[PDB]
């Protein structure tokens, strides 16, 4: 196992949002052409098993375990009714007190907020990536397309990425192999060799939250110089059509920094190789 | 909505 492995983003401009928005409030549009610089992005979202090498080497503590409490999704034992700020639920404990990890050490870290997730990456000689280099990660090398693959959900019959199939929140069928999350090595990488980047886990980025976009091209940009919220993107093993259709690269969400939750981790990104 | 905020 290699899951701290990074691959080599190339450098390029590519189109960051969308002129045809699925959801508009999210500020997916308008459409603008961004310069990124080559970098380094982490193949797999942060597992459990990295997390634990992390804590077990600075004996780091987690906003979740220090408030006492994280949200959890009623259907595997707030903003819905089916989301419950569960006493004791923290990444060791994802469902609470009576939940382990220990049968799912290679599936994506929970409960982490964006302080925990800059704490980790930073330990790791990494940093968050920004939603730019998030997004241009995500869309492996393609052009406009929804899906880090192309546009069809499920291209061949075969599927790409760790979302919902029935009808939320009543009935997960699992069709897809997996009703929680999956191991950050799970389905096919993307152009650019990126696991999971749609689906499994959402994922933080270092950028603060505004819907308002100018359509002027940008290099390296870094989102606003403020703000309340912080970006995450990608969608989760939640996500469906019919209720968060995020699972897309241009989809986008946001959360407090101090937000925790168990469909919520990350992935770090770095200039040079640590 | 996604994932509530603390
Ligand atoms: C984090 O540290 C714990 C505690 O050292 C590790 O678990 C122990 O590892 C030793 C050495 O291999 C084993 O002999 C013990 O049986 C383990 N004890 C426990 C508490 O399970 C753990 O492997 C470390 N985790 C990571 C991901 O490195
Ligand atoms: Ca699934
Ligand atoms: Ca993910
Ligand atoms: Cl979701």
């Amino acid at each position: 196992l290699a899951h701290s492995k990074m691959v080599p983003i190339p450098a390029g401009v590519f189109t960051m949002g969308t002129d045809d928005p699925q959801i508009k409030q999210d500020g997916e549009a308008p459409a603008r052409r961004v310069t990124i610089d080559a970098f380094y992005m982490d193949a797999y979202e942060v597992s459990n098993t990295e997390f634990e090498k992390f804590v077990n080497s600075t004996g780091y503590l987690t906003e979740a375990e220090k408030f006492g409490d994280s949200f959890v999704f009623e259907g595997m034992l707030a903003a819905a009714p089916w989301w419950l700020p569960v006493k004791g639920a923290n990444w060791r404990h994802p469902e609470g007190p009576d939940s382990t990890i220990l049968h799912r050490p290679d599936h994506p870290v929970l409960h982490v907020s964006w302080n925990d997730a800059v704490a980790y990456c930073t330990w790791a000689g990494k940093r968050l990536p920004t939603e730019a280099e998030w997004e241009y990660s995500c869309r492996g090398g393609l052009h406009n397309r929804l899906f880090p693959w192309g546009n069809k959900l499920q291209p061949k019959g075969q599927h790409y990425a760790n979302i919902w199939q029935g009808e939320f929140p009543v009935t997960n069928t699992g069709e897809d192999g997996f009703q929680g999350t999956a191991p950050v090595d799970a389905f096919p990488p993307n152009g650019y060799g990126l696991y999971n980047i749609v689906g499994n886990a959402w994922e933080w980025t270092s950028d603060w939250w505004t819907v308002h976009h100018s359509v002027e091209e940008t290099l390296n940009p870094k989102g606003p110089p403020s703000g309340k919220d912080r970006v995450k993107k990608g969608g989760s093993y939640m996500s469906h059509r019919s209720y968060c259709y995020r699972y897309r690269c241009a989809a986008r969400s946001q959360n407090t920094p101090d937000s925790s939750a168990s469909n919520l981790g990350f992935r770090c990104a770095a200039d040079r190789l640590p | 909505l996604c994932t509530p905020s603390r």
